[PDB]
């Protein structure tokens, strides 16, 4: 049984900017089986609310997925997206860089 | 230019937990335009962008039996797969199904596709022709030989040369506004020192849509191919598309450094450097 | 517009 492990980048819709609203995304994909759970985090905590897009995959059958929130970002609060599928070990957390 | 529509379906069996969950989402070329999800409270195929709303009843109610029936010959297929494979009927499996249609400029046909793939491994696929099957193993040969038997095939290429090409073509009338406008991408070059000796150089494609674009390092007019870092084009969730390619630079050399974009909603590739 | 479904595997 063929297993493959999510790529995760976690990012803005637009650039950055301090007290200015924007959304938090996290792309998971190049993963198999479609089975996954991903929550967002601010200071470590879940974001309730956060919508997904509905399952699709790509041209080699691995799927892939949005998930994502409204957000303000501002100097201090850290943002990451937390990640779990049958291929980790234990669940995956990718902190948000505002340059990447 | 050259466009495509596909639909794409998935279903996954959960023993114990119900019946196959089934998704389905139509495509074209990289605008989501409907979906339909069999665990949704009333399960109907939605609209999922503007153009498309404008279609009737009848569409809506054909698209929607349509839904169902696939969910229904997909969970009879997860069923018939358990048989071939002489596998165990406790776990989860996966049916994955696309089909569609590219056509050119001019709209006529370039290639029809219809192809499945059981637990992420191809089971068997329409061929290019349009009228033979590449069958993965011999249990998908069990499928090509009843699929050959009752010319399916056929079947396939009367629809895919047929209201495969003919509605792209409306759909991409109805919605030339947004289907037939390239937004270029956005550029820049950013710098983020590493140590005393090197930095990351990035550039970034912003705000593209559709989503196939180039982004190359070079290094005195070299490819960089072997050191450049290319994240995977992703979606800003507003239609458009993201991506950035990166190169570690010995501090000092950062103009022997070019950035190369490519993208059809630019005229000529550009060309970018870090402007400190 | 989709397709109909094919046959049984």
């Amino acid at each position: 049984m063929i297993q493959r492990t999510p790529k995760i980048q976690v990012y803005s819709r637009h650039p950055a900017e301090n007290g200015k609203s924007n959304f938090l995304n996290c792309y998971v994909s190049g993963f198999h089986p479609s089975d996954i759970e991903v929550d967002l985090l601010k200071n470590g905590e879940r974001i309730e609310k956060v919508e997904h897009s509905d399952l699709s995959f790509s041209k080699d059958w691995s799927f892939y997925l949005l998930y994502y929130t409204e957000f303000t970002p501002t100097e201090k609060d850290e943002y990451a997206c937390r990640v779990n599928h049958v291929t980790l070990s234990q669940p995956k957390i990718v902190k948000w860089d505002r340059d990447m | 230019g050259s466009h495509s529509m596909r639909y794409f379906h998935t279903s996954v069996s959960r023993p114990g937990r119900g019946e196959p969950r089934f998704i389905t989402v139509g495509y074209v070329d990289d605008t989501l335009f409907v979906r339909f999800d069999s665990d949704a409270a009333s399960p109907r195929e939605e609209p999922r962008a503007p153009w498309i709303e404008q279609e009737g009843p009848e569409y809506w109610d054909r698209e929607t039996q349509i839904c169902k029936a696939k969910a229904q010959t997909d969970r009879e297929d997860l069923r018939t797969l358990l048989r071939y494979y002489n596998q165990s009927e406790a776990g989860s499996h996966t049916l994955q199904n696309m089909y569609g249609c590219d056509v050119g400029p001019d709209g006529r046909l370039l290639r029809g596709y219809h192809q499945d793939a059981y637990d992420g491994k191809d089971y068997i696929a329409l061929n290019e022709d349009l009228s033979s099957w590449t069958a993965a193993d011999t249990a998908a040969q069990i499928t090509q030989r009843k699929w050959e038997a009752a010319r399916v095939a056929e079947q396939l290429r009367a629809y895919l040369e047929g209201e495969c090409v003919e509605w792209l073509r409306r759909y991409l009338e109805n919605g030339k506004e947004t289907l037939q406008r390239a937004d270029p991408p956005k550029t820049h070059v950013t710098h983020h020192p590493i140590s005393d000796h090197e930095a990351t150089l990035r550039c970034w494609a912003l705000g593209f849509y559709p989503a196939e674009i180039t982004l190359t390092w070079q290094r005195d007019g070299e490819d960089q191919t072997q050191d450049t870092e290319l994240v995977e084009t992703r979606p800003a969730g507003d239609r458009t598309f993201q991506k950035w390619a990166a190169v570690v630079v010995p501090s000092g050399e950062e103009q022997r450094y070019t950035c190369h974009v490519q993208h059809e909603g630019l005229p000529k590739p550009l060309t970018l450097r870090w402007e400190p | 517009i989709r397709a109909a479904p094919p046959p049984l595997f």
